[PDB]
């Protein structure tokens, strides 16, 4: 996964089933060490994006114009953003959002 | 049906 020093940026990519990408909201989730899975943000096929309260404008979502990929652009990263990040659709609970293949984000202090 | 997971990586 991506590792940065505090204050840094990192762009993540989520490739998901094309049928899902075309029709359903895609959520980004994260899970810090020893903590529970939490929902970070979502994006719909029309590029309406929602964010959880802890995002505070720092993370933004977009959809690729040609492929079945959603991007999470992160700025102003802090050590407490260290977590494995995941994406999913059609979750029945927030816990389900961290059940797939994730990527480790590490933010080290300065 | 149920949850569909994407695959997350560094872009």
């Amino acid at each position: 996964g991506g590792s940065v020093q505090a204050g840094g940026s990192l762009r993540l990519s989520c490739t998901i089933s094309d049928a899902i990408f075309s029709r359903y909201a895609v959520g980004w989730f994260r899970q810090a060490p020893g903590k529970e899975c939490e929902l970070v943000s979502t994006i719909t096929p029309d590029s309406t994006t929602t964010h959880s309260d802890f995002v505070k404008g720092r993370f933004t979502l977009s959809r690729d114009n040609a492929k079945n990929t959603v991007y999470l652009q992160m700025h102003s990263l802090k050590p407490d953003d260290t977590a494995v990040y995941y994406c999913a659709s059609r979750w029945r609970s927030v816990s389900e959002g961290c059940g797939g293949q994730g990527t480790q984000v590490t933010v080290s202090s300065a | 049906e149920g949850v569909v997971h994407g695959v997350a990586t560094v872009a």
